[PDB]
């Protein structure tokens, strides 16, 4: 079994064997890194809002509503930003309002 | 802190809302080349601590406390972080500079941060408050011992990004993070896991944290761990290259590598080739060695011995971090004293092996080499099949991981996770072209150019700094549960902050350990031991170790139990010594000559010779000049010799005690000395099996010595009395 | 012996006048090349025992008990040889095949054999009767374990020839004998010592005994052991070549070599070149490695770790005999359980290192090689000076020995003995021209030719054989003291041979060990600890170890103490088992599918996942197919899903307990399962923080699971219930 | 000082150094072996007696008397043997008698 599977490796130098090991690891993870560039999740959006000055309780509320409105693709942090500029209020005021169910019709607008 | 005063937890807990980490990032130990400590020079030492507790046997070498090269870890997480802070100070003094806090069971399943200080199970609930408290306490501790301590916990689970942000803000120095763990061992959705991991790892990298991977978990789930090496290498490789490509420094990417076997397997022979192969293939990455838990039982001795073998593997190869396991880990939830044992063991073994690789080397060509090449090959083969199956996700759905086979052997009993299943399945959302995230350390696609080309490299400028640039913006939450918190918890034990009781992990928990041998079979010995323990007033009695000495001859039993009462310290009656060196020096400066004999018709010679001969520490050891007249020596002969030989002392033995001939002969020695006018210038010590010191002195002699007397007692008397006489 | 019956010591002590040793001479272990045990092959193993106790962690590997190649020693001598016999059987089962009996203190000074069974102090009084008893017990023990056991004691002192004859007669397998020991450490006259040794060694050589020399004594008396290496080499050499010239076989001449240092010294680095140099200089002779006692304290963990390093020194070089030291040796007189710890440690570490030297080698050039050469040169210079001084006697008279200098450095503090002084001075007699001795194994000038020229080769023929040829000529003496003997001691404890109490060395001595942590300074902790032990009804309390965790935070205290009461085995209430293997095999034979959910409004998800997730041993690890429906799962939906998926079991979790909703939901599940008529086909387990198995069953479900529940508990219920239903 | 003491050993091969070590050891012990050939002691003589089948108690008595009478140079076992021959008694009888004080005049004679 193993003795046959490895046949094609027998002539590789340790150096070539290591290179092959690492070149293949890179292929295997490459599509995973791509998924990461092109998508987001509740935790990522929650952690963005944490960094923006919101509590864990507030982040959760805002992300749940964002998911409800189907706007995750825009970024939950982006929504708070746009709404802040639009109504010319602070990020936290915009964020607090959103978490309590206000300004979502405007966001959808 | 003051060394003689206990840490004030009550005080540490104040103003946590105002706390900011003093430091950020991971710290390595600093080598101290050719360091001289006491009589010795060290080749593999790091900078000494300012304050610390040396090994017990350091007292023979001036109490030096040399520190080895690797960072030394200890795991401390009892469920009550407020008690744990006290153990951290203990562990730090014993040399641990990496404190790892295992989280409350299943925190991986919390979909977001938790807040406050609820009691934990099998670990500490990780929250901003708890983290601040422990990092603050560690700030004080590390200043006390004089070397930075790395605080460390876990980013695993469905809320990695959340936790990473908090760790980054609060100055956590290192953390576990490995998307493979979430999938394989917690059944978290694999798409969710790897997408979250990109963000988590980006935040960790911003914070210059060390990262430890999840590979140790495959050891635990292996049927025979000596067959799991190819998979370990793959798991290490996938998390390593993924972390590198996200942007972490190789020098912060740490493989969690545990030697796979323990005796009675030929464990060095099985594990050494794997250790070598790993460190050759992963050159440039960090190695975090960790000790055996899989093949471990309830004997602390057996655990300790295997751990030393673990340490030998590290020494023969490389460990940048050497984590430890408490030797009671297979017996009970870890106790204070066993965290300290593990710290002592790692330090003791590694210092013992100082410079070992200057005198010993691997035979890299030979059976070692052959096996190392084979292991690399099986690993490459494993990678080949993953691509052949269409990538990581397919390989996982096909149960390639956690299979009990020795790859390429596949037994078909692995853990298969569904690409569409697991926790958080269906929570992945495509980013639209106008997706935006106004923060630092964001990994994925981020359209900031829609607002401003210039701010692309600093998305947080859009909001005048995120919490990573502006700590002021962080929202601190104290408690959410009125009943389940550290305050309520402390209130319960405030009585213990002049009364004392023993503890093993929590203030006043009353637990003690009882060890005994009972001359009966093991089952009977167990129940009999429980009864002995109850008869000793212990409550909550549990046998926690059983070892057969011989099936019929007897059994060793170890039990734990609670002492149901307390001791008032004020109530204790505590009374208010020359060193061997001091005695020797006193005699070298002022020579001391004695005449000695067993006197009368007594032919028992041994007792006297035993406090004279150097073999068992007789006074010869200190340089006393001894003139030995032998046995059955008439009392007047002895006194006559003392005068003639100009003796400073007479030492006489009386073993036979029939009719009090022993006391009578002492009296006679005294009287003969007085009669010859020398009594005031001579010391007279008398000894014997039936001699009571107090009764001897009443006979007129200077000192009496009975059962169990030693050279040191005799030499001490001679030195002190000669001084009192002067 | 029967394995489940105790040694009958009273029956052993019967008819000792009729006992003759089953065999004679020293035995080495039998090599077992490429030995397969369980899953493994061993390179450096010997033949397995027929009966033994494996290491605790051998349970993970089919309870294999691999034996290393070196003969393994344990020291057993409490002062009561009749108790010690029980300990020898324990140690034999743990792998000891060399039992060393240290003599009662100062037996070196008995100018003749003693007789009978007096109580010893710090050792066993060696006599014909006591030796017969122990060799007889060991005959029984060695047949039981299935491997010969070497019995060993000491020929040291002024009566070497007397003791040697008795040992040769009685089948003692090995012994210490070194004329330098008598002179340097016991101040026996040097002329008498060396003359006697010629005879002692000749008798030992006749008996094919292994000889161990006395060099370890030089470690003990050195001020700094890392300076005494040149003296050790001289001492080893003088005894070795003297022994060889007398006629002793090189393969019976064993050097007693103890690695000089211990951590925090860089001990491997200091000790390894010495170990290498000795084995090179003394090639052809045997090495008896012995463990550290000099640099040892009251901590058993610390002792054990240093001992593993000593064992590594042996593995990296060579040990024909590996002696062991009990880890309690610096704390108390050795206990049964610590002889066993020492045996287990030696076996465990050596097995762990099996085949080590096939993967590691000494860097024999570089620093190791240079230090090795330097050590041989120092030893050579030492010999040269002895000659320059006019020989051995002169060098001893001039204090060359026991000097604290690193030779050639001489500090002038050595022990000088006088050629005409010490015990036995003036007892040397010139042999006349007609001196004769009509016995075998006589070393010196012997004029047999004056009677029969033909009998020169066998002088015992003059009297028709001596005791070495005709054992019936031996005069056996039972007892000389009517009050101080084994019969009297045995009578004292008739009561314990169904009452039972603990012991550490002597039948029913009642000693036990108490370990505790107290959160105060060391001195207060010590006295507080003593008071706790009193309240636990312990008598004769002594503190035997004290370790600082941190000066203020706490202290580890270990105490010994005696229990004043016994327990009757007959009054014990002793109740009258399914493995991971069986559980798993059960499920792989017949697949088991379950539906699981946290039910009601409950969102707490962790608990249920903890008993499913493989991470902490969830039922996943046994191959149970799990269909998980998440949280807040209405009961009917769970039941409906149970049927729509053809499940074998329902597992529901209820964490919220307010108003007994958890129990109320269990009931619901049962009823719905009944009302849909599947209650008798499906299994139903329910769990929760506030769930009591008993109360859950009262709801109609099959099993309840509360706090501390593991996957093992759950899978066990599932397989056993499934089995029941059919 | 070590550096000066060692000068004459510096160019010796390891083999030379080792043979020299043992050559000296042998020179040192030779006089001690010669002593053992040509002299005796009370323990050696008691050990001869034990081998001829006397007890420890009997052996001590015979040797103490041997020393008394100045006859150690002949051998205590020899004395027992010579008496047994001249008196036509068993070795055992001659020894028991000597140990109790008989035959010493004869022995001296
Ligand atoms: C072995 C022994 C002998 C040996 C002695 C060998 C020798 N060279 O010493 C022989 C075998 C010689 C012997 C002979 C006899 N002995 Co005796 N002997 C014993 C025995 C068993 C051991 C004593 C011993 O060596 N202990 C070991 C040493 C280390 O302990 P130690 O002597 O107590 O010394 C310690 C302390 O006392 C102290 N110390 C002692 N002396 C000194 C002096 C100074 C200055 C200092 C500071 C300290 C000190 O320090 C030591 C601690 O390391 C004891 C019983 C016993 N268990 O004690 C009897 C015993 C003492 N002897 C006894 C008897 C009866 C005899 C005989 C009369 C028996 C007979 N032949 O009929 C003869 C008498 C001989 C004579 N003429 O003196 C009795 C004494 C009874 C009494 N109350 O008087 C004893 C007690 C036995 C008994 N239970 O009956 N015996
Ligand atoms: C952390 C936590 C939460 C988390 C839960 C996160 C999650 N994803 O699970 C969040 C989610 C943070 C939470 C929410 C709330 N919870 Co809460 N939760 C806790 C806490 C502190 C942890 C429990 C835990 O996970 N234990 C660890 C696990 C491993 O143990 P376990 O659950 O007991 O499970 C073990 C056994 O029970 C058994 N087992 C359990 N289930 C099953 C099922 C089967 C089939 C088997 C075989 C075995 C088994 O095996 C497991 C392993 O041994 C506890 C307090 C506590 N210490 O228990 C409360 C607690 C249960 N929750 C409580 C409360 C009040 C709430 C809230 C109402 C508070 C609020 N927000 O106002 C909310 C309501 C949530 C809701 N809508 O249901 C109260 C319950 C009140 C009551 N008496 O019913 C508790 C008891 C705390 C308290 N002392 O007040 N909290
Ligand atoms: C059971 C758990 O849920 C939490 N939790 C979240 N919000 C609240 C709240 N308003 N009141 C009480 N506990 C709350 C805790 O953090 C706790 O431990
Ligand atoms: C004190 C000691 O002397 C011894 N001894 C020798 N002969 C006798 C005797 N006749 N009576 C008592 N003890 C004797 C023992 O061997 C003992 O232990
Ligand atoms: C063991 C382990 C955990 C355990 O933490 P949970 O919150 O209970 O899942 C987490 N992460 C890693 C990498 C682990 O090895
Ligand atoms: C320690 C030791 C002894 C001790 O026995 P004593 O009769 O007390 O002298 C004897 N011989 C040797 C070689 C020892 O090392």
């Amino acid at each position: 079994d193993f003795q046959q599977r490895r046949a094609h490796l027998a002539n590789l130098s340790d150096e070539e064997l290591q290179t092959r090991f690492w070149e293949m690891a890179e292929k295997i993870v490459d599509p995973l890194l791509d998924l990461g560039k092109k998508n987001t999740t509740p935790s990522i959006e929650r952690s963005v809002l944490l960094r923006m000055g919101f509590s864990s309780l507030e982040a959760k509320a805002i992300v749940d509503k964002t998911m409800d409105r189907g706007l995750m693709g825009k970024g939950a942090g982006h929504i708070v930003y746009k709404i802040a500029k639009e109504k010319n209020i602070s990020v936290r005021e915009a964020g607090l309002a959103l978490s309590e169910g206000k300004y979502w019709d405007d966001a959808i607008q | 802190l003051r060394v003689n005063e206990k840490l004030d937890v009550e005080n540490i807990l104040k103003d946590l809302d105002k706390y900011t980490p003093k430091r950020r990032g991971w710290t390595w130990r600093q080598p101290a080349e050719n360091l001289q400590m006491g009589p010795f020079i060290y080749k593999d030492a790091s900078t000494p601590l300012e304050n610390s507790v040396a090994l017990p046997s350091a007292k023979y070498f001036g109490d030096i406390d040399p520190q080895p090269l690797p960072v030394i870890t200890t795991e401390i997480a009892s469920g009550r972080f407020e008690d744990d802070i006290r153990r951290m100070r203990m562990a730090a003094w014993h040399g641990a500079d990496h404190i790892m806090v295992i989280r409350t069971a299943g925190q991986s399943h919390y979909d977001g941060l938790i807040e406050g200080t609820p009691q934990g199970i099998g670990g500490v609930p990780i929250t901003r408050k708890q983290v601040r408290a422990q990092r603050k306490a560690l700030d004080l501790i590390e200043e006390e011992v004089g070397r930075p301590i790395n605080y460390h916990s876990y980013v695993s689970g469905v809320a990695g990004p959340d936790i990473a942000v908090m760790f980054a803000e609060e100055g956590v120095n290192g953390a576990h993070q490995d998307p493979q763990y979430n999938v394989l061992y917690r059944n978290i959705n694999m798409i969710r896991s790897f997408i979250d991991a990109c963000e988590s790892k980006t935040i960790m990298a911003w914070a210059d944290m060390a990262q430890i991977d999840g590979a140790h978990n495959a050891n635990a789930t292996a049927r025979e761990a000596w067959k799991v090496m190819p998979e370990l290498m793959v798991q290490h490789a996938l998390n390593s290259i993924f972390s590198l490509k996200v942007g972490m420094k190789k020098s912060n990417i740490c493989l969690s590598t545990v030697p796979p076997t323990a005796p009675p397997a030929p464990s060095m022979y099985l594990d050494l080739p794997y250790a070598v192969a790993l460190r050759e293939m992963f050159e440039g990455y960090r190695m975090r060695a960790q000790m055996n838990t899989k093949y471990m039982e309830a004997s602390t001795r057996e655990a300790t011995v295997t751990h030393v073998l673990n340490l030998l593997i590290s020494k023969l190869t490389r460990a940048d971090i050497q984590s430890t396991i408490t030797p009671d880990e297979g017996r009970n939830v870890p106790w204070h004293i066993y965290n300290i044992e593990a710290c002592d063991t790692a330090k003791q073994a590694l210092i013992g092996m100082d410079g070992l690789m200057d005198m010993v080397q691997l035979k890299r060509e030979g059976v070692l080499g052959d096996t190392v090449r084979e292991l690399k090959e099986r690993a490459v083969l494993f990678m080949e099949e993953i691509i052949e199956a269409g990538g990581y996700f397919n390989a996982v759905e096909q149960g390639f991981f956690v299979d009990s086979g020795y790859y390429p052997e596949r037994n078909g009993d692995g853990i298969a996770r569904q690409i569409n299943g697991g926790i958080g399945a269906g929570t992945v959302f495509e980013r639209d072209e106008d997706y935006m995230a106004p923060v630092t350390a964001h990994f994925g696609y981020n359209n900031v150019k829609q607002y401003d080309e210039a701010l692309v490299s600093e998305p947080s400028k859009l909001i005048d700094g995120c919490t990573l640039e502006v700590p002021e913006k962080i929202v601190y939450i104290d408690e959410l549960d009125e009943n389940d918190n550290v305050n309520v918890r402390m209130e319960e034990t405030k009585e213990f902050r002049s009364m004392i009781k023993p503890e093993v992990e929590w203030q006043a928990d009353g637990t003690v350990l009882l060890t005994m041998f009972l001359p009966t079979s093991k089952r009977v010995a167990e129940f009999a031991a429980i009864e002995f323990a109850k008869k000793m007033n212990l409550e909550e009695v549990e046998v926690i170790n059983r070892e057969v000495m011989q099936e019929a001859e007897g059994t060793r039993i170890e039990l734990k139990g609670r002492v149901p009462f307390s001791i008032d310290i004020n109530s204790l009656v505590i009374p208010p010594i020359l060193s061997e060196d001091e005695i020797r020096e006193d005699i070298e400066k002022t020579p001391l000559k004695i005449v000695a004999a067993t006197v009368g018709e007594d032919e028992h010679s041994v007792g006297l010779r035993e406090v004279i001969d150097i073999k068992h520490g007789g006074i010869e050891k200190y340089g006393v000049e001894v003139h030995y007249l032998g046995t059955s020596v008439p009392v007047e002969k002895l006194v006559d010799a003392a005068i003639e030989l100009k003796a400073d002392a007479i030492l006489a033995s009386t073993i036979i005690s029939h009719d009090d001939i022993h006391y009578k002969n002492m009296k006679r020695i005294h009287e003969l000395a007085v009669e010859k006018g020398i009594r005031d210038k001579i010391m007279i010590g008398c000894g014997g099996t039936q001699v009571t010191p107090e009764v001897a002195v009443k006979q007129g002699v200077d000192a009496g010595f009975g059962r169990g007397s030693k050279g040191i007692h005799v030499a001490t008397f001679l030195v002190k009395k000669r001084r009192e006489m002067r």
